[PDB]
């Protein structure tokens, strides 16, 4: 789970 | 009191339960509103959107996490903490948290546990305005999330 919200996290960071 | 505590988890807390009913709290924010309403307004587009585009892999944390109760709360407490412990931190990731939050807190209502949602919205304020606050008050709090996520209108 925590690395699935940092990949998440990053891809919406990186989107914006 | 801590106005970003307050502030975080007003936004947090009303983003969660109006995703769990699917209704909007009608009465509107009377502090640091402006900045508030436009936080809500970016949850909705940011945090709905990613709810959506990851939805499965939503579910796989959903599962792997099986919150059902309050004392559970805690381990998601622990995983949210540990995001950033390889040094990362950005409003990506913020954000993230709180979308699983809702994904969360919507599933909480269908298994008549509401009341954990409060819980959960303070777990996820928590990870915000003391184990990331220097971070989050150096980006502007608020103000950066919402600068950071705008859209220009072209």
């Amino acid at each position: 789970a925590l690395e699935t919200l940092r990949r998440v996290g990053d891809g919406v960071q990186r989107n914006h | 009191g801590d106005e970003l505590y307050r502030q975080s988890l007003e936004i947090i807390s009303r983003y969660l339960r109006e995703q769990a009913t699917g209704a909007k709290d009608t009465k509107p924010m009377g502090r640091s509103g402006a900045t508030s309403r436009k936080a809500l307004e970016t949850l909705r587009r940011v945090g709905d959107g990613v709810q959506r585009n990851h939805e499965t892999a939503f579910q796989g944390m959903l599962r792997k996490l099986d919150i059902k109760n309050e004392d559970d709360v805690k381990s998601l407490s622990r995983v949210m903490i540990h995001v950033f412990s390889d040094g990362v931190t950005n409003w990506g990731r913020i954000v993230t948290l709180i979308s699983f939050g809702a994904f969360v807190a919507k599933h909480l209502k269908t298994i008549n546990q509401e009341s954990c949602i409060e819980p959960l919205a303070e777990s996820i304020t928590d990870v915000l305005v003391r184990t990331k606050r220097d971070w989050l008050v150096k980006q502007r709090g608020w103000d950066g999330f919402v600068e950071f996520f705008h859209v220009e209108d072209l």
